[PDB]
């Protein structure tokens, strides 16, 4: 009765977001979105009534379009903290809640200035025991999966050092083998 | 809150009433509040068993009405009353029947 | 001429384990077409006129969900008037909610109605700019904030501009041949002996809709004085009853005359006292 | 159709 | 407010579960929705008042109790492997486009055998001699591995303070084998920062597994939820 595709979405930090929704059911008139952060519960964010067209909080705006029975959320100014997952949902009168399935949504800054590398890192508290991490790598490219047993590399993950402008894409890559180099790993 | 309203009713038949021809009587109980009342209908003084209530409404002054009907035949020598219980009187009223009203 | 919609709602609380009685009761043009009664062998939305067979079983199901809806949020509201005024727990008490909206012969809204009273005392109430609220003691007060805050209004407003205007219309237009329906007063005067003085009676009888206006007059004059008027009254097979009387001199009966007037007539009627 | 109440009193 | 307890529930397959839930509303209506993977707020049971309950939408394998206005419980008397998910307690008012506001979860997993449950080793790996020299950056990486089931925060801390600013934590555990789930995360720092030895870095992994509700035997540690950190001084070298 409520269908919320895609299942995840990332756009870019400063983009506007637009996630969709539909509904079948023509009688439904109030549209609640709730948003949930990762490890938290859901929340309502915003919500409209079948008599307006949108409703504006902040960086948020709801839209209905009532003839196509197809609501959107739009979200200026996409930042890093809008990261969640957002439901739509729908009612007609004082009848119970409809959500749909959410869309996950991640926002990524493009990173402007790369200068990829890899480096080896020690566990001071093991015989032997490393692990390579590949960082400042461009935010278009495929981070490369393993092609081996007994070695894991993981997806991209992108932090920002909020200190001044230090965003960077990272992966790391570590194994069970006793000759990996972390040149070869990642290349 | 609270504001009781007393009871207005009318006891009356619903075709001309003619002695030994089968009738309705109507008790129309009417600005009524609160909604909670008793009433019967009586033959000589004596609840009559049959009575049949219609579906409470209420007025845009929110009080409420009800009407209570039974079949009968009026006679020469029976009386028909009806009496009503509510909150607003300190005891029953009990308004018989006049042919005339 | 305008029409109207209103639903006029009822919980009443019960001392003992029973919930609330709730009993809501939707009109048009003043005629009942729906109710509901929580205490009916199958608690449901039914039709109570003609006309609302037209709807499908969408209709009754989801409008009686509503209803079921409604009961719990009449019990919820019971029971914090209860602590709002501080009532004790063995008693019964009564909340009221009047809703719906005016339209005239162009669809557009007049007023809208949103209002509410307990124990016979108006409670709350929406403006007409169905916006802003009037609450009329203390307990209402609470409540007001409570809905400020909540933006309940918008709410309402919503119901009031959008649906009600758009099924009263829908049922305007199913409903129209039946809502036209009349039947014409049958009238007659009745002499009734009171020390020189009669009572002059001038009934109608067997009219629908119960709408009527009785008066009596003497020499082109109409009366006011020594008159009685009884309330219109259901003959209980869905016709109604009136009448009106005077104070007269015995040996001038001749000379007063009672007029009737009902939509069904073709014009009005003019009676006198025929022995 | 009926109105529908939103917060409870 | 309102929250619910536990926060996390492993249990065996045919075992009994409990969620409770407990919320300062004063709401008389109260609700349990499931979610799968993330996605999903299905609704299993849900209560109009005090002392009685509805059936949801995926009412099956579920029974709620509803004991006070306050308290609304979700009760599992055999679970199934088809009931691992993610469980989420929720109030209103009653009335009509009311909020739901919900507590904030309680992930249960359901195991044929509880002796796969196991902590993590948690390893903090100090920065790279190149990373700082060459950026006069250092990121320091903590490395979760060897849990069962995959019921982990990682958290930073410098300082004895939580962190944000800096940090990257993997949003999926990856699953190195059957019973066996590994989580990194890296934080970081500048260069200057992470070479005063005044300062102090934590990695804290809190494990969920077992509770006091669960009987282990004499034999070896009981692998009960709990935090595991491992923490590096800044040091001038």
């Amino acid at each position: 009765q409520v269908r919320q595709s895609p299942q995840s979405l990332t756009v870019w930090e400063g983009g506007t977001t637009v996630l969709t929704c539909s509904y079948e059911d023509s009688t439904f008139n109030y549209f609640p979105w709730y948003q949930q952060f990762p490890g938290e519960g859901p929340a309502l964010l915003i919500s409209i009534l079948s008599v307006s067209d949108k409703k504006e909080d902040g960086r948020f705006t709801t839209f209905f379009n009532k003839r196509e029975k197809k609501l959107s959320l739009h979200i200026i100014d996409s930042q890093p903290g809008d990261s969640a997952t957002y439901f739509c949902a729908a009612l007609y009168g004082n009848e119970k809640i409809t959500f749909g399935a959410g869309t996950k949504l991640t926002i990524k800054p493009n990173i402007q200035n790369p200068e990829p590398a890899v480096y080896q890192l020690k566990d001071p508290r093991s015989q032997d025991s490393t692990l390579c991490l590949f960082t400042d790598f461009d935010s278009q490219i495929n981070v490369p999966k393993t092609m081996e047993s007994g070695t894991f590399i993981t997806d991209k993950c992108v932090l920002d050092m909020k200190a001044m402008d230090s965003k960077s894409n990272g992966a790391i890559a570590w194994s069970n083998q006793t000759s990996f180099t972390c040149q070869d790993i990642f290349k | 809150m609270g504001i009781q309203k007393t009871p207005q009713i009318q006891v009356y038949s619903r075709h001309p009433p003619e002695n030994g021809k089968p009738n309705i009587l109507n008790c129309y109980v009417t600005q009524f509040h609160p909604p909670h009342i008793e009433i019967q209908m009586l033959k000589n003084g004596k609840k009559i068993p049959k009575v049949e209530m219609s579906d409470m409404s209420f007025s845009k002054d929110w009080s409420f009405y009800i009407l209570a009907h039974t079949e009968f035949t009026p006679t020469e020598t029976d009386t028909y009353a009806c009496r009503v219980k509510h909150d607003s009187m300190a005891e029953p009223k009990t308004v018989y029947w006049d042919r005339d009203m | 001429g305008p029409h109207s919609m209103r639903y006029f709602e009822t919980a009443v609380s019960r001392p003992g384990l029973e919930e609330p009685r709730y009993i809501s009761v939707g009109y048009v043009d003043n005629k009942e077409f729906v109710r509901f009664d929580s205490d009916a062998e199958n608690p449901r939305y039914e039709p109570r006129a003609p006309w609302m067979e037209q709807e499908g079983p969408e209709y009754w199901e989801r409008e009686t969900q509503k209803a079921k809806g409604q009961e719990q949020w009449f019990r919820v509201s019971l029971r914090n008037l209860l602590g709002y005024y501080n009532q004790s727990a063995g008693g019964s008490h009564t909340l009221q909610q009047m809703s719906g909206c005016d339209l005239g012969s162009d669809w557009r809204l007049l007023r809208g109605y949103l209002q509410f009273a307990y124990e016979g005392r108006d409670y709350i109430a929406l403006n007409e700019d169905l916006k802003t609220w009037t609450a009329a003691d203390m307990a209402a007060q609470i409540t007001r904030r409570k809905w400020e805050q909540s933006g309940a209004a918008e709410h309402y407003k919503a119901y009031l501009e959008g649906e009600c205007v758009e099924w009263l219309h829908r049922y305007l237009k199913n409903g129209n041949a039946t809502l036209l329906r009349t039947d014409s007063p049958k009238a007659h005067v009745t002499h009734h002996p009171r020390k020189g003085e009669v009572t002059l009676r001038c009934w109608a009888l067997g009219f629908y809709p119960a709408d009527i206006t009785l008066t009596w007059q003497l020499n082109g004059e109409e009366l006011t004085q020594d008159m009685e008027l009884v309330e219109t009254r259901p003959a209980g097979d869905g016709t109604f009853q009136k009448w009106a009387s005077v104070v007269v001199p015995l040996g001038k009966e001749q000379n007063y005359t009672c007029r009737v007037y009902h939509e069904g007539l073709p014009e009005p009627l003019t009676l006198r006292w025929e022995p | 159709k009926a109105p529908f109440n939103f917060a409870t009193m | 407010a309102v929250t619910q307890s536990p926060r996390s529930k492993v249990a065996v397959t045919g075992g009994k579960v409990t969620l409770s839930c407990h919320q300062t509303n004063n709401h008389d209506y109260m609700y349990w929705y499931r979610q799968d993977t993330g996605h999903g707020l299905r609704l299993i049971h849900y209560s109009y008042v005090a002392d009685s309950t509805e059936k949801g939408d995926i009412p099956d394998g579920y029974k709620a109790s509803r004991p006070s206005q306050e308290n609304f419980s979700l009760i599992l008397e055999l679970a199934s492997l088809s009931q691992t998910a993610v469980y989420f307690c929720a109030s209103s008012d009653a009335g009509g486009r009311n909020t739901l506001y919900f507590g904030a979860g309680t992930r249960l997993s359901v195991l044929e055998d509880l002796r796969n449950v196991t902590p993590p080793k948690v390893s903090l790996f100090e920065p790279s001699k190149a990373e700082i020299a060459n950026k006069q950056k250092a990121t320091l990486v903590c490395l979760a591995r060897g849990f069962f089931p995959d019921h982990v925060e990682l958290s930073w801390w410098v300082n004895g303070k939580e962190v944000h600013s800096g940090v990257c934590t993997d949003p999926q555990a990856y699953k190195e084998s059957n019973y066996s789930y590994s989580l990194s995360s890296r934080l970081r720092v500048s260069a200057t920062f992470w070479h005063n030895p005044r300062n102090h870095f934590r990695c804290q992994v809190q494990f969920h597994g077992l509770s006091e509700e669960d009987k282990w035997p004499e034999g070896s540690p009981k692998p009960v939820t709990q935090n595991i950190s491992a923490e590096a001084w800044g040091r001038a070298d």
